[PDB]
């Protein structure tokens, strides 16, 4: 982003910068001696060394190529997307007291995406775009089929039997699981409108026989003069030898 | 079978089809694919592969994780891209039939190579293309005989749920049993008929006293 946020004139700065590169290197194994006395102005040979490790991290089993290593340093931090220039001529000279202040920010900015790398490798979508959901099986299937059309097909019956398979498992449901239930619930309903059919015969047969024995205790009532819930013992008036003798 | 090996020129237009959209699409030449391919060009139609095959964010590719510990987090967009390229197209280009895929081939991309990357990508994308169809009729067949059994559990349940005198009886039963008769009903149009002995009265010729009389001589 150019421009340099970086205050590269702070000592201050630079030596913490160093303290980085430095406490970097020694608690990730580099393999040499370091020190903050022995990074104060590198050689380019030990520099060399230095960055070979670090960008092993990005670029593992990476080692320079044995010449123009002025190119290849510039064009590797390039690519990497460093935002800022390094120049031919500060390779040739990167620990000397002009140049190390900018190629250790560089080191560090180096570090830093080691960093992230480091990170997004430790710590480890199902709906697309053109309208597939359950993306991780369709993916799957998707894979499965192109390696069989990769060898031979141009069948795809095992795959599609097991995605069959899946979707029945993920559904629950089945032409019989379907099936089932479609003669089973109808099964119930008839037998519904059956039970309606019986509660439909218990109104007309009760209304029609508690309106016929009602007229049959109108006739016990008449005939024997007995009412119960007595006449004719010579009065009609109202109220068996016993009661007949007063 | 290697997959299909197209030119340069072929490679724009199934990329404009396929994965660059809109203004992307119509930036893309011949000149940012070959002779030296544009690694922010190689970035961006990465990115939609995978976003199109996977199903990721654009947003992914630029994430600063958590706790990240960098000094100047805004000194780093350049290198993120990279970060979550590498992890992906590690697993994505197997896929596509490509075996020698190397962090270099997303930051100094090579002619021939990318080349040959991109026909992987694009032939692999025109494959799911016929296997989402297939995949797609599967996927209305069972979920919507799933939407026929939602109904089936509906008309099931409900019809599950819905199945889940002592006065006038004893009043017309002591008349039958203290007596001991029971009335005919073939009693003609006013004459009394029944059994106890066969009774035989006719009421018209005769006292309401005298038939209650005759009937309790009998008990």
């Amino acid at each position: 982003m150019i421009k340099d946020p970086r205050p590269l004139n702070d000592k201050a700065f630079i030596q913490q910068c160093i303290r980085q590169l430095c406490e970097f290197l020694t608690e990730n194994g580099y393999a040499h001696n370091v020190s903050m006395k022995s990074l104060q102005a590198p050689s380019v040979k030990d520099f060399l060394k230095i960055f070979t490790f670090l960008y092993g991290f990005l670029c593992p089993s990476y080692e320079l190529p044995d010449t123009k290593f002025e190119e290849e340093v510039p064009r590797i931090f390039k690519d990497l997307g460093y935002p800022f220039a390094l120049s031919k001529s500060s390779m040739y000279t990167v620990g000397a007291p002009h140049t190390w202040p900018h190629i250790v920010a560089a080191l560090v900015w180096l570090i830093d995406c080691i960093k992230i790398h480091t990170a997004m490798k430790e710590s480890s979508g199902e709906e697309t775009e053109d309208g597939i959901m359950h993306n991780k099986l369709f993916l799957d299937y998707t894979i499965k089929c192109y390696e069989s059309f990769m060898s031979g097909a141009d069948s795809f019956d095992e795959m599609n039997a097991e995605l069959q398979s899946k979707l029945k498992d993920l559904f629950n449901v089945d032409a019989f699981k379907l099936e089932s239930l479609e003669a089973k619930n109808r099964a119930l309903n008839e037998q519904i409108a059956r039970l309606e059919q019986e509660r439909s015969t218990a109104n007309k047969a009760n209304a029609e026989r508690l309106k016929r024995l009602q007229k049959s205790a109108d006739l016990y009532k008449d005939r024997l003069g007995l009412e119960i819930r007595f006449t004719n013992i010579n009065p009609e008036s109202p109220f068996r030898k016993a009661f007949t003798a007063t | 079978l290697s997959f299909p090996r197209y030119n340069v020129a072929e490679i724009v237009i199934h990329i404009r089809n396929k994965i660059l959209t809109g203004a992307d699409g119509k930036n893309l030449t011949k000149n940012d694919l070959y002779p030296n391919p544009k690694p922010e060009v190689l970035h961006m139609i990465y990115m939609r592969a995978l976003q199109i095959v996977y199903g990721i964010r654009l947003e992914h590719f630029y994430m600063m994780p958590v706790n990240s510990g960098v000094m100047y987090p805004h000194l780093m967009e350049g290198f993120l891209p990279f970060s979550n390229l590498v992890t992906h197209l590690d697993s994505f280009l197997p896929i596509c039939r490509v075996n020698d895929f190397e962090t270099a081939d997303i930051l100094c991309p090579k002619a021939k190579r990318t080349s040959r990357f991109l026909s992987g990508i694009i032939n692999f994308i025109h494959f799911r293309e016929a296997c989402r169809e297939t995949y797609m009729e599967f996927l209305w067949q069972y979920k919507s005989s799933a939407d026929k059994m939602q109904q089936l559990n509906a008309a099931h349940q409900e019809a599950l749920m819905k199945l889940e005198i002592p006065s006038a009886v004893y009043v017309a039963q002591l008349y039958h049993q203290v007596s001991k008769i029971e009335w005919e009903y073939e009693c003609e149009p006013g004459m009394v008929k029944g059994i106890h002995q066969p009774i035989h009265l006719d009421s018209t010729q005769l006292s309401r006293k005298f038939i209650s009389d005759y009937l309790w001589s009998l008990v």
